[PDB]
RNA sequence: UUAAUUGCGAUAACGAACGAGACCUUAACCUACUAAAUAGUGGUGCUAGCAUUUGCUGGUUAUCCACUUCUUAGAGGGACUAUCGGUUUCAAGCCGAUGGAAGUUUGAGGCAAUAACAGGUCUGUGAUGCCCUUAGACGUUCUGGGCCGCACGCGCGCUACACUGACGGAGCCAGCGAGUCUAACCUUGGCCGAGAGGUCUUGGUAAUCUUGUGAAACUCCGUCGUGCUGGGGAUAGAGCAUUGUAAUUAUUGCUCUUCAACGAGGAAUUCCUAGUAAGCGCAAGUCAUCAGCUUGCGUUGAUUACGUCCCUGCCCUUUGUACACAC
C-alpha cells in the first residue's frame, strides 16, 4: 500500500495506540498500561 | 614579590591592557568594524565604536590565560546574554562566532597564545610574559 | 614535614575548602587575595572573621580557600566560614589554649554563621503550583 | 591482565552482598586490589498523570529508578582470570567482565 | 486634570552666558551632589559630572566618596 | 503536637513493671539498654521510649 | 553495546512482556510468579506454579 | 555631609518622631462599619514607622528625575526634625486625627 | 572635559528630506525621528559620515547634515556589506535599495496594490483588513474595528 | 503633646473579632500601683513599655 | 490538652480493630569506619612566567607518592521536645534562656479508615453486556480540506505600562536530567559566514564526552532622558536558512523596515506565615521542527501574622424540625 510515514509513526507497544506517548525512555507505551502494570518501572515509590 | 593578574582587579587590568594595545602594538583590523552587534541577542553596536576590539583582545587574552582549553564555540556562550525575543521571555543567546573567531585569529600571529591539542588553545611563553608583566606595572600606576 | 591543616565551608550550593599552613602570612582565594572576591559591598562582610581580633593572629600563616558553586552572595558567604573554621583548626593544631578560647568566644558571641553552618535548605516544589508553597489560580463562578 | 568487574543492580541490599563476597574471594591469596568505589545513584525520573482522562485535579506522580553501580579493579596474572570468573550472581544482579 | 507638562529644560550643551554663573552661584552651599545640580541648576546629570570634575580641578571640592550614578560634594569650608 | 501516644506508653510501663532496677535517670545508656530488652524494630521509636522512660523516673523520685 | 540504562529497561519490559504472557494461557494452571535471572552464556527463567506435572 | 551628626542616630530619631502611637480598629456593628481607637504597641510602632518612610519615598522618587538615593535621605531628616510636608508625618497626623475623632 | 561654545548657529527646528526633524537632542537619535530609518541604521550613517556622535541636532552645520543624508539615496556605493537595507532583492529591479522617508509608504502601497490585483490569500484579507500572517483573531484583537 | 508613660505586667488575651487586638493589663509609672485596662494592636507580653495619649478611659472588649 | 477519640482523667462498661499515629524516602551533620585517576586534595618530577630576594599562578596520566575534609552512599551514630523557672487534679500538656544540623509531629512528600457520588472514561485496553452496521459496510486504507476559521462574551498564561529604568560594553557564579547498533541522538575542537547556519574531524552506551551545561535575574563602566520617547513589538512588507514526500491559512529560526493600543486596570476575585511569596533562568513531557503550558531543579530573595470564626467552609456536644430522593 502506498505509504510514507517515517515522521513519528510510533504506536503503543502493548496496545497499539497513537495517543500520547512518553517514549525516549525505553517503554514507548501509553500512560494507562504504564499505570496498570506495576512493579516494573519506578516501583520503589519512596516519594 | 611577583604580581599576576589575579593579584590585581579585573577592570583596571583590562583597561590598562586595552590602553597598552590602543597605544602600542597593532592587534588587527576586523573589516566589519562598528557595524556588527558582536552577538545575536543584541541590536546596537558598541558605543565605543573606535574601540571594542583591543579591549576585546585584552579580555579574551586574560580569560584564555584564566582558563586552559576553550574554543570559539565556548566563547560564544561565555559572553552571551538574554535576548528580548519580543513578547517571549528572555532567553540566553550565544555571541557571534565570527567576532570571536576574528579576534582569536587576530591574536594568533601576535603570539598571545598558541594552538593546543585535544581542542582549545594553550598559552605560549611569549604571550604570557607580557600578559603577566602588565599586571606587574598596572598596580603601581595609581601612584 | 610542613605544618598544614584544611577546613571547609557550606552554603546553599557553595562549598569553600580552605588550606591553612604556616608561612609568610598570605591570604588568597582562587589565586586572588581577600580584598578581591568582588562583592564590592560584602567586602567588609568577608573581612569580619579576620578583623575583630586584629592581624596579630595572621602574622605568619598562609591560608588559601577554593570556592565552587552557589550564588554570588552565597559564594561570598562561603569564604568567611572557611577561614574562620581554618582559623579554629590552626588554633587547634599549633597555638595554645589561652589564645584559642578568647578567639572562639569573640567569634561566637558576635555572629553565628561564622562557625555555624546554615541548615535552612530550599524546600522542594510541589505539584499544582509554581513554587514550593504556592498554588494555582482557582477562578470559579 | 587488568581484570575489571562491574556491578549494576537495583536492590541496594543485594549487590552489597555480591560486592562484599567478591572482595572476600579476591582477598584470598594476595591479589592486591582497591576498595569498592561509591558512584552517584542514578535516579530515574518518570512522571505520569494519575487520572487517565482530563476529569479530576492536576494530580502528578514521579516513579523513580534507583540503580546503584559499583565496580572493582583487579590486577594479577592469568590464574585470577580463572579463579575470579566464578559467578556469584543472584536475581536482579548484573555483572560485566572487562579485561585490560 | 493632567494638564500639559512644563518640559523641563536641563542643560545639555554649555555656553558662556550660563557657564560663568556656576562659579558664582554654587558657592555658599553646604550640601552638594549631582542630583541637586539637575533640579536646581537646570543641567544634565552627565553634564553635572564633568562640570563638577572641572570645578573640582580648581581645588575647591573633592569627590570624597563617589560611585555609579551618585556622588557627594561640599563647598570650600 | 508534641503529645505521647499509647504505642510508646504500652511499652513503657511494661518496661517499668519488669525491668525497673536495670535502667537509671541517664538517657543514652537507656537507649543502649533498650537493645538488651525485648527487641524493638524502629530506632526512631527507640528515641521516644528512652525519652519517656526517664520521664516517669523523674516523677517517681 | 547499548547503554546500561536502555539495557536495564529493556529486560524490564522483557520481564513485563513474559509475566503478562504466562497469565494469558496458564491462568487455569495456578500461576504464582515468574522470576528472570541474568547470567553469561545462559538465561534462567523460573515460573512459580502449583500444577507442575500438569504443565510438564 | 548635611547635618554632620551621625546619620544612624538621625534615622533613629526619625523613627521615634514618625512612629504613630495610637490607631483605630474595625468593629462589625451590622449593616454599617464603625471604627474604635485604642493604643498601638511599640513593636508595631517601629515596624509601621520604617514602612511609612519606605512607601513615602517610593512615589516621591517615582516618575521623577530625582533618584531614590537622596529621596530617602531627605525624607528621613524631614521626619526627624519635623516639617509637616513629607508623607510620613502627614499620614501620622491623619491617623492621629482619625483616632481622635473616634476616641 | 570638553567645553564647547554654542553660538547662534543653534536652531530649534530642522527640516531634512522634506520631513519635520526635531532638534535639541542627539543627532544620532534625531535621525531616527525621520521615518524609514531605525536605531540600528542611524548609527551606521552617523559613523560613516565621520561626524561627532554626542553633538546635538540643533548645533549642526549644513555640510555635516548633507554628508549624513547623501548616504541614504545610494548607500551601496559607500562600502556597506548591504544587509541592513529595507528593500533588498526587490521583484522589480533585483538590486538593493533603501527607500527614503517619503518612498516607504509609496513602496508598500505598490506592494499592496500588486497583492490586490493578484487576489492571493495574503492579499484579499489585507484588502479586508484582517490577519494575513496566520495569527489567531477569534478571541484576540476584538477592539480594533 | 501630652502623653503618659505606661507599664505592662500581665496580659489577659487576644480580643477582637479579627483577633488583631490584645487585652493587656497596664500600670502607670507615675503614681504607680494603679490598675487601668487598655487595648493594643501589636504583639505584647510581660515587661514592655508603652505610651498612651490619654489615661482616663476603660474599654472592656472590642469587635 | 494535642494538628489528631492525640493523651490524662472520669465513667454499664470491658476487651478490641482500622485510620491518624506508626512506617519509608528526600533535604539536612559527621574533619568517627571501608573507601575511590569515570571526583578530587597536597607533595615529589618535567615545564612556563612575574620580582628575582624568600614566593605566587599554572599545565602534565603512565611522572609517581599519601589522604577522603571538600564530590559519592554502605554499614551507622545523631534531638527524644533533653535543663531551669513559671502553669496544670500541680497528671497530660504549653512558654522564655544556653552546643548546634535541626524544638511550627526537623521540614516536605508517599501510603492514606467505612460508606457514597446513580462525578468522568464504552475516544486506552485483543475486558466489556445490550442496540446498530457488517461489503457502493459505521471495517481498514489513499487524495484534499477541517479541528487555527469571527459580529462577539468569558479562564488559566507572557510582554508590559520605563528611571530600584532602557540600551551597549566588563565581572559573570548553580542544580535536576537526557543522550546512537544495526541506528543514526547529544554534540566538543578547527575552518567559513554579522547572524541563523554550513564543512572536516575528535570523545562518549556515559560521575568519565556533550557540560564547570561559564544560564538568566545579577553588579562595574558609559549614552539616554519624564518625552505614548531609546518603554512596548501588536501590526504588516521584503530578504536569508532549518525540519520534512509535501509546509500557502507566514511550522520554526535569522536580517531590515512600518512602530498601534497599553500611561499602574472599576465592581469583584486568586495564592501566601519562610528560603516562603515574588523576580529570574535551566532540564524534561508533547517533538522530524515549533513553549507564551506543565512537570522537576537552581539564583536573588521582603514587610506583614504566632490570632479569630465576622464572611466563606469543617469536627464534636445540646435543642428544634411538618426534611429525608435529605434547605
Amino acid at each position: 500500500h502506498p505509504r510514507r510515514y517515517g515522521k513519528g509513526s510510533r504506536q503503543c507497544r502493548v496496545c497499539s495506540s497513537h495517543t500520547g506517548l512518553i517514549r525516549k525512555y525505553g517503554l514507548n507505551i501509553c500512560r494507562q498500561c504504564f499505570r496498570e502494570k506495576a512493579n516494573d518501572i519506578g516501583f520503589n515509590k519512596f516519594r | 614579590p611577583g604580581v599576576s593578574v589575579r593579584d590585581v582587579a579585573a577592570q583596571d587590568f583590562i583597561n590598562a591592557y586595552a590602553s597598552f594595545l590602543q597605544r602600542q602594538g597593532k592587534l588587527e583590523v576586523p573589516g566589519y568594524v562598528d557595524i556588527v552587534k558582536t552577538s545575536s541577542g543584541n541590536e546596537m553596536p558598541p558605543q565605543d565604536a573606535e574601540g571594542w576590539f583591543y579591549k576585546r583582545a585584552a579580555s579574551v587574552a586574560r580569560h584564555i590565560y584564566m582558563r586552559k582549553q576553550v574554543g570559539v564555540g565556548k566563547l560564544n556562550k561565555l559572553y552571551g546574554g538574554a535576548k528580548s525575543r519580543g513578547v517571549r521571555p528572555y532567553k540566553h543567546i550565544d555571541a557571534s562566532g565570527s567576532i570571536n573567531r576574528k579576534v582569536l585569529q587576530a591574536l594568533e600571529k601576535i603570539g598571545i597564545v598558541e594552538i593546543s591539542p585535544k581542542g582549545g588553545r594553550r598559552i605560549s611563553e611569549n604571550g604570557q610574559r607580557d600578559l603577566d608583566r602588565i599586571a606587574a606595572q598596572t598596580l603601581e600606576e595609581d601612584e | 614535614a610542613v605544618p598544614s591543616v584544611q577546613t571547609f565551608g557550606k552554603k546553599k550550593s557553595a562549598t569553600a575548602v580552605a588550606h591553612v599552613k604556616a608561612g609568610k602570612g598570605l591570604i588568597k582565594v582562587n589565586g586572588s587575595p581577600i580584598t578581591l572576591v568582588e562583592p564590592e559591598i560584602l567586602r567588609f562582610k568577608v573581612y569580619e572573621p579576620l578583623l575583630l581580633v586584629g592581624l596579630d593572629k595572621f602574622s605568619n600563616i598562609d591560608i588559601r580557600v577554593r570556592v565552587t558553586g552557589g550564588g554570588h552572595v552565597s559564594q561570598v558567604y562561603a569564604i568567611r566560614q572557611a577561614i574562620a573554621k581554618g582559623l579554629v583548626a590552626y588554633h587547634q593544631k599549633y597555638v595554645d589554649e589561652q589564645s584559642k578560647n578568647e578567639l572562639k568566644k569573640a567569634f561566637t558571641s558576635y555572629d553565628r554563621t561564622l562557625l555555624i553552618a546554615d541548615s535552612r535548605r530550599p524546600e522542594p516544589k510541589k505539584f499544582g503550583g509554581k513554587g514550593a508553597r504556592s498554588r494555582f489560580q482557582k477562578s470559579y463562578r | 591482565i587488568k581484570i575489571r568487574i562491574t556491578l549494576t543492580s537495583t536492590k541496594v541490599k543485594q549487590l552489597e552482598n555480591v560486592s562484599s563476597n567478591i572482595v572476600k574471594n579476591a582477598e584470598q591469596h594476595n591479589l592486591v586490589k582497591k576498595g569498592p568505589v561509591r558512584l552517584p545513584t542514578k535516579v530515574l525520573k518518570i512522571s505520569t498523570r494519575k487520572t487517565p482522562n482530563g476529569e479530576g485535579s492536576k494530580t502528578w506522580e514521579t516513579y523513580e529508578m534507583r540503580i546503584h553501580k559499583r565496580y572493582i579493579d583487579l590486577e594479577a596474572p592469568v590464574q585470577i582470570v580463572k579463579r575470579i570468573t566464578q559467578i556469584t550472581i543472584e536475581p536482579g544482579v548484573d555483572v560485566e567482565v572487562v579485561v585490560a | 486634570k493632567k494638564s500639559m507638562k512644563d518640559r523641563a529644560q536641563h542643560a545639555v550643551i554649555l555656553d558662556q552666558e550660563k557657564y560663568d554663573r556656576i562659579l558664582k552661584e554654587v558657592p555658599t552651599y553646604r550640601y552638594v551632589s549631582v542630583s541637586v545640580l539637575v533640579d536646581r541648576l537646570k543641567i544634565g546629570g552627565s553634564l553635572a559630572r564633568i562640570a563638577l570634575r572641572h570645578l573640582e580641578k580648581e581645588g575647591i571640592i573633592k569627590p570624597i566618596s563617589k560611585h555609579s550614578k551618585q556622588a557627594i560634594y561640599t563647598r570650600a569650608t | 503536637g508534641r503529645v505521647r501516644t499509647k504505642t510508646v506508653k504500652r511499652a513503657s510501663k511494661a518496661l517499668i513493671e519488669r525491668y525497673y532496677p536495670k535502667l537509671t535517670l541517664d538517657f543514652q545508656t537507656n537507649k543502649r539498654l533498650c537493645d538488651e530488652i525485648a527487641t524493638i524494630q524502629s530506632k526512631r521509636l527507640r528515641n521516644k521510649i528512652a525519652g519517656y522512660t526517664t520521664h516517669l523516673m523523674k516523677r517517681i523520685q | 553495546l547499548i547503554s546500561k540504562k536502555r539495557k536495564l529497561v529493556a529486560d524490564g519490559v522483557f520481564y513485563a512482556e513474559l509475566n503478562e504472557f504466562f497469565t494469558r494461557e496458564l491462568a487455569e494452571e495456578g500461576y504464582s510468579g515468574v522470576e528472570v535471572r541474568v547470567t553469561p552464556t545462559k538465561t534462567e527463567v523460573i515460573i512459580r506454579a502449583t500444577r507442575t506435572q500438569d504443565v510438564l | 555631609v548635611l547635618t554632620d551628626q551621625n546619620p544612624i542616630q538621625v534615622v533613629v530619631d526619625a523613627i521615634t518622631n514618625t512612629g504613630p502611637r495610637e490607631d483605630t480598629t474595625r468593629v462589625g456593628g451590622g449593616g454599617a462599619a464603625r471604627r474604635q481607637a485604642v493604643d498601638v504597641s511599640p513593636l508595631r510602632r517601629v515596624n509601621q514607622a520604617i514602612a511609612l518612610l519606605t512607601i513615602g519615598a517610593r512615589e516621591a522618587a517615582f516618575r521623577n528625575i530625582k533618584t531614590i538615593a537622596e529621596t530617602l535621605a531627605e525624607e528621613l531628616i524631614n521626619a526627624a526634625k519635623g516639617s509637616s510636608t513629607s508623607y510620613a508625618i502627614k499620614k501620622k497626623d491623619e491617623l492621629e486625627r482619625v483616632a481622635k475623632s473616634n476616641r | 572635559s570638553l567645553v564647547v561654545q554654542e553660538q547662534g548657529s543653534f536652531q530649534h527646528i530642522l527640516r531634512l528630506l522634506n520631513t519635520n526633524v526635531d532638534g535639541n537632542i542627539k543627532i544620532v537619535y534625531a535621525l531616527t525621528t525621520i521615518k524609514g530609518v531605525g536605531r540600528r541604521y542611524s548609527n551606521l550613517v552617523c559613523k560613516k559620515a565621520d561626524v561627532d556622535l554626542h553633538k546635538r541636532a540643533g548645533e549642526l552645520t549644513q555640510e555635516e547634515l548633507e554628508r549624513i543624508v547623501q548616504i541614504m539615496q545610494n548607500p551601496t556605493h559607500y562600502k556597506i556589506p548591504a544587509w541592513f537595507l529595507n528593500r533588498q532583492n526587490d521583484i522589480t529591479d533585483g538590486k538593493d535599495y533603501h527607500t527614503l522617508a517619503n518612498n516607504v509608504e509609496s513602496k508598500l502601497r505598490d506592494d499592496l496594490e500588486r497583492l490586490k490585483k493578484i487576489r492571493a490569500h495574503r492579499g484579499i484579507r489585507h484588502f479586508w483588513g484582517l490577519r494575513v500572517r496566520g495569527q489567531h483573531t477569534k478571541t484576540t484583537g476584538r477592539r480594533r474595528a | 503633646t501630652p502623653v503618659t508613660l505606661a507599664k505592662v505586667i500581665k496580659v489577659l488575651g487576644r480580643t477582637g473579632s479579627r483577633g488583631g487586638v490584645t487585652q493587656v493589663r497596664v500600670e502607670f509609672l507615675e503614681d504607680t500601683s494603679r490598675t487601668i485596662v487598655r487595648n493594643v494592636k501589636g504583639p505584647v507580653r510581660e515587661n514592655d513599655i508603652l505610651v498612651l495619649m490619654e489615661s482616663e478611659r476603660e474599654a472592656r472588649r472590642l469587635r
